[PDB]
């Protein structure tokens, strides 16, 4: 047993030098000193960055270096350009015989003003009460860089089951917009006295309750 | 030097499928070769790896053994059989190629405990949809303000939504195999069914 | 009325307590002065408490193969399939070098792993002679329509016996009780022997034999994964220090069959055996009598309802309906000569009688050799029908 863990998003101005971790749990030294990794461009196939904690292959660009450490492994973009824009995943040793990759982190080349979500938390309508089954409807708009951490609370609990989320899509304006959801039976609904939802972007918090 | 998979495509849930790998371009036989995937819009996820031999055949937890990989040498193939699918299992799925384990071990034979490794080639990726519908529901988002439709639980993409004859996000596949999106009357269109809803938003 | 058709069959008459041998394939026909001739088959014999011993695995299968390597000076592999027991595991040395995948030349230490799962087995039951119980059919000569070779029994006692409980006194609806007092006569004891069950072929071998067999078994208390022994058919291959291979040793299922050459055979199904051995019976007639007796005989004519047929003994069997009145009634039977002078054939079916008129009646009888008439009814419409025996 060893997972990886990364920060959801990373943002950056051109010209620029950021820094992507990857920290494991049962982890020890050896997951570090095999960290491995990807970059993934929208829609294109992941490419080998980095192998063995910090080599670069032949043909990667010499922007690109990476550092680990006994507790965590990074990987550093120097002089930050547009394709620099990608997903970003590192990946190492789960058990001696199994390999795991880290969640990923979105890195945004900067290229307009930063902007915080607006959030609007929708209760389930009275028509699908009556088919049954309730729906909690999180829309997210308007935000820059493209990248949410979404949570749902029952009362003050952290809820996990039944939650589906949007990746972040290109609005109309070319800032972002996603969307999540909470199911529930009616009886769930009407069991709690608050649900919640939480917004994350750029290290602040939204949370709109219903 | 290509990574070229194919058998990807709509399976039922508890369905099988055979995913094959053709390699060219490097001595196949000498190389550890892996199987990764990734949901869509999401993460990739390590799933298998082989040794030259097909004496060592690692596998994910979540692959409880439903998945069996395989590999023809003089063929230059790889395989993944997969069975009992679920919605969980829907993904791209890639055949990748561990280029640098090559450098040390150059038989591609052992088995050495947290070995240097780096997922140098990969293919195209084959599209995997673990769907049980072959072939929505509307619901009012009540409320300047917003408002929106809720549609709930279609299948296959995509929906169109107007509003009187505005963004209309993108859809969640869910555990049930079903779509959903929001849009925020609305006239929500799902041409695959031949199915059109309007819905009037009221306070 | 079982017995007819069989070729196997014993006719045994009782002087007034008589000596009878059942046996699979056997079958016996009693015969007593005033008293009804019924017919006994042996139809099961069973091993009912029967301890497993010891259970071998004949034909194995080496699924899920893991392997593990290190490098020299790295330590020993390990994987978790080691501590699981229906695994077997092997632990070797490898040549390593830097063409190989180590910083350093040497023997590296190899471990392969692989799920022993048996496909076919053998089981060894140790049976207490005193635990075989035998079910015997006795079927009375009730001349009833479907009698006559009828399996099912719904017209014969079903009891059962054991080398130990050998009195038993059966109850014969419309005749009374007859007293059988048994007694096994077996090929060989019990005492020593273990019955080796394959799959639907069985044998009688020596225990020590059996406990010696070099093969995966399992104990009786583990009726289980651990297979014991598992290396007897499993085999580790690394000839030239490069790689471990596991390999099965191959169904072990015709080898066992010559092995078992010099051994008793015994017939199996599933728990009953067939067993070769006889059951020396003695049975008293004393409490049986016949069904009627004090009944009159049939006044009206008979009606012959199916073709006289021959036994394989050169008994006849003779299906006659009852069109007149009187019914319960008791039919007129004789087999005479030609000219009508004197009685010469032997009734096997003792004492023919009507039950009711729609019910056709089997009578079974010894015909002498050469001519002879059948006479069955009174006159008039007497039955008068002419018979060959070579
Ligand atoms: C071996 O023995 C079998 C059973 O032995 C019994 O022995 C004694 C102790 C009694 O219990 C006695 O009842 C049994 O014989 C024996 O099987 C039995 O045979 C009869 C046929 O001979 C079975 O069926 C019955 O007959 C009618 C047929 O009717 C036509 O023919 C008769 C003349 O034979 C005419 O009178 C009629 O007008 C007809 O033209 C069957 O149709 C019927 O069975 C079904 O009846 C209705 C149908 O809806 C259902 O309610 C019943 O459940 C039946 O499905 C009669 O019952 C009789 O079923 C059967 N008994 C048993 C227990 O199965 C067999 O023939 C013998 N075999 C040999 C080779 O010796
Ligand atoms: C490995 O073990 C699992 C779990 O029992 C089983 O489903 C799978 O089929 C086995 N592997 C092979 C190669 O059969």
């Amino acid at each position: 047993q060893s997972v990886l863990t990364q920060p959801v998003s990373v943002s950056g101005s051109p010209g620029q030098s950021i820094t992507i971790s990857c920290t494991g749990t049962s982890s020890n030294a050896d997951t570090y000193n095999l960290v491995s990794w990807y970059q993934q461009r929208p829609g294109k196939a992941p490419k080998l960055m980095i192998y063995e904690g910090t080599k670069r292959p032949s043909g990667v660009s010499n922007r690109f270096s990476a550092s680990k450490s006994a507790t965590a492994a990074s990987l550093t973009i120097s002089g930050l350009q547009p394709e620099d824009e990608a997903d970003y995943y590192c990946c190492s040793y789960a058990t001696s015989r199994t390999l795991v990759f880290g969640g990923g982190t979105k890195l945004t080349v900067v290229g307009q003003p930063k902007a915080a979500p607006s959030v609007t938390l929708f209760p389930p309508s009275s028509e699908e009460l009556q088919a049954n089954k309730a729906t909690l409807v999180c829309l997210i708009s308007d935000f820059y860089p493209g990248a949410v951490t979404v949570a749902w609370k029952a009362d003050s609990s952290p809820v996990k089951a039944g939650v589906e989320t949007t990746t972040p899509s290109k609005q109309s304006n070319n800032k972002y917009a996603a969307s999540s959801y909470l199911s529930l039976t009616p009886e769930q609904w009407k069991s709690h006295r608050s649900y919640s939802c939480q917004v994350t972007h750029e290290g602040s918090t939204v949370e709109k309750t219903v | 030097v290509q990574l070229v998979e194919s058998g990807g495509g709509l399976v039922r849930p508890g369905g099988s499928l055979r995913l094959s790998c053709a390699a060219s371009g490097f001595s196949y036989s000498n190389h550890w070769m892996h199987w990764v995937r990734q949901a869509p819009g999401k993460g990739l996820v390590w799933v298998s790896r082989i040794n030259s031999d097909g004496s060592t055949r690692n596998y994910a937890d979540f692959v409880k053994g439903r998945f069996t990989i395989s590999r023809d040498n003089a063929e230059n193939t790889l395989y993944l059989e997969m069975n009992s699918l679920t919605a969980d299992d829907t993904a791209v799925y890639y055949c990748v190629r561990d280029g640098v384990r090559f450098y040390y071990d150059s038989t591609g034979y052992y088995p050495d405990s947290f070995f240097k490794y780096g997922m140098d080639v990969w293919g195209q990726g084959t599209t995997v949809t673990v769907s049980s519908a072959s072939t929505p529901s509307v619901f009012p988002l009540a409320p300047t303000a917003a408002l929106g439709c809720l549609v709930k639980d279609y299948f296959p993409e995509p929906v169109t939504v107007s509003w009187n004859s505005v963004h209309t996000f993108p859809a969640v596949l869910q555990s049930s195999g079903l779509y959903s999106l929001s849009s925020v009357i609305c006239n929500v269109n799902h041409k695959p069914s031949n199915t059109k809803v309007d819905k009037r938003v009221e306070p | 009325m079982r017995c007819i058709g069989i070729s196997n069959r014993d006719f045994v008459e009782g002087v007034s307590w008589v000596d009878i041998v059942l046996e699979h394939g056997s079958c016996v026909t009693t015969m007593a002065k005033n008293k009804p001739t019924l017919d006994f088959e042996l139809i099961k014999t069973e091993a009912k408490q029967p301890a497993t011993l010891r259970k071998y695995c004949i034909e194995a299968k080496l699924t899920n193969t893991t392997t593990e390597s290190r490098c020299p000076t790295q330590g020993e592999p390990s994987l978790n399939e080691e501590q699981d027991k229906r695994f077997i595991c092997k632990h070797s040395m490898v040549d390593r070098g830097w063409g190989n995948g180590c910083g350093l030349f040497g023997k590296g230490g190899i471990v392969t792993c692989a799920k022993f799962t048996c496909k076919k087995n053998m089981e060894g039951k140790i049976v207490q002679p005193e635990n075989l119980e035998y079910t015997i059919v006795i079927t009375p000569h009730s001349g009833e329509e479907h009698a006559v070779g009828n399996d099912t029994g719904k017209h014969g006692k079903e009891i059962k016996i054991t080398p130990q409980s050998s009195t038993t006194e059966a109850e014969l609806t419309g005749y009374g009780t007859v007293t059988m007092e048994c007694s096994p006569r077996t090929g060989l004891d019990f005492n020593e022997m273990v019955l080796l069950q394959m799959e639907d072929k069985a044998w009688l071998v020596h225990r020590q034999w059996f406990l010696d067999l070099p093969l995966p078994w399992l104990p009786g208390a583990d009726t289980g994964s651990n297979w014991i022994q598992k290396e007897t058919l499993v085999t580790f291959k690394n000839p030239h220090a490069k790689k471990q291979d596991v390999v099965v040793l191959g169904s072990q299922e015709g080898a066992m069959h010559t092995a078992l050459t010099g051994a008793t055979e015994i017939q199996m199904s599933s728990g009953n055996l067939l067993f070769t051995g006889h059951l020396k019976c003695r049975l008293r007639m004393d409490k049986l009598q016949l069904k009627g007796m004090s009944y009159s005989m049939c006044t009206g004519k008979f009606k012959i309802v199916k073709e006289i047929a021959e036994t394989q003994h050169g008994t006849i069997v003779i299906r006659v309906q009852y069109e007149g009145d009187g019914s319960p009634c008791k039919i007129p039977f004789e087999i005479t000569d030609l000219e009508k002078r004197h009685v010469l054939g032997r009734l096997i079916t003792v004492n023919p009688i009507v039950t009711e008129k729609d019910s056709p009646v089997n009578i079974e009888a010894e015909p002498p050799f050469g001519d002879s008439y059948i006479i069955v009814g009174v006159e008039p419409g007497q039955l008068k029908l002419n018979w060959l025996r070579p």
